């Protein structure tokens, strides 16, 4: 169901600093299989969409360990500590329900201070 | 692994359409080709999905029958192959390394293309 949480927007943010984001809406999001299944992704101005996984994110290459999380329930998390100048990118978390439905996170990206 | 697609198609509405995407330097009949769609001024939305070995096809319920796809084994190649166009599909479209099917991992989608800018 439905656009799922942004959670944050996007606020002008300066350099080195901290942020997180919040994979959240009313479905269940965890089969009885027992992980999580939330999909995280994120990309740059450019294009290629980027590898941040179904666990609540979670990744397996070598795009930056400044991004990681976790989580349980409905409601789950992915951090941001030390907000690189480069990282001017939108982040995503993604739906499951097979070859129903057709959602993805609300447009979170980076602005700068 | 890699993979490459068509440049941009800009021209007047109507008329039948196609653009290819071609995987290589990986197992191209062995991971489905996923989707993704984004017009200008807005965020992600989801097409559909096609398996290269044998064509199983599970389009998305916002676009199914207002889009046709395909895929080729021996050429490592897969295309949007629509029967017409609309002034709705003006986008930059996108394919991928798709999602299920890896002993595990719903995700997957790890290996990716450049892009391609359909418009009317
Ligand atoms: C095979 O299936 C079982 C049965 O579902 C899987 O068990 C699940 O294992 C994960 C840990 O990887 C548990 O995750 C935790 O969930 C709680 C909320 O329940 C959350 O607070 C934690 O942060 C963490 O995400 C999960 O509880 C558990 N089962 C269920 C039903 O949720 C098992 O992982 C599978 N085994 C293999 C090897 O794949």
């Amino acid at each position: 169901d439905i656009v799922m949480t942004q959670s944050p927007l996007s606020l002008p943010v300066t350099p080195g600093e901290t942020a997180s984001i919040s994979c959240r809406s009313s479905q269940s999001l965890r089969h009885d299989n027992g992980y999580n299944y939330l999909d995280w992704y994120l990309q740059k101005p450019g294009q290629s969409p980027q590898l941040l996984i179904y666990l609540g994110s979670k990744r397996a290459s070598g795009v930056p360990d400044r991004f990681s999380g976790s989580g349980s329930g409905t409601d789950f998390t992915l951090k941001i500590s030390r907000v690189e100048a480069e990282d001017v990118g939108v982040y995503y978390c993604m739906q499951t329900l097979q070859t129903l439905m057709f959602t993805f996170g609300g447009g979170t990206k980076v602005e700068i201070k | 692994v890699q993979l490459v697609q068509s440049g941009a198609e800009v021209k007047k509405p109507g008329d039948s359409l196609k653009i290819s995407c071609k995987g290589s330097g990986y197992k191209f009949a062995t991971y489905w080709i996923g989707w993704v769609r984004q017009m200008p001024g807005k965020g992600l939305e989801w097409m559909g999905v096609i398996y290269p070995d044998d064509s199983d096809t599970r389009y998305s319920p916002s676009f199914q029958g207002q889009v046709s796809i395909s895929v080729d084994k021996s050429i490592t190649t897969a295309y949007l192959q629509w029967s017409s166009l609309k002034a709705s599909d003006t986008a930059i479209y996108y394919c991928a390394r798709c999602y299920d099917f890896w002993s595990g991992y719903q995700f997957g989608m790890d290996v990716w293309g450049q892009g391609t800018t359909v418009t009317v």
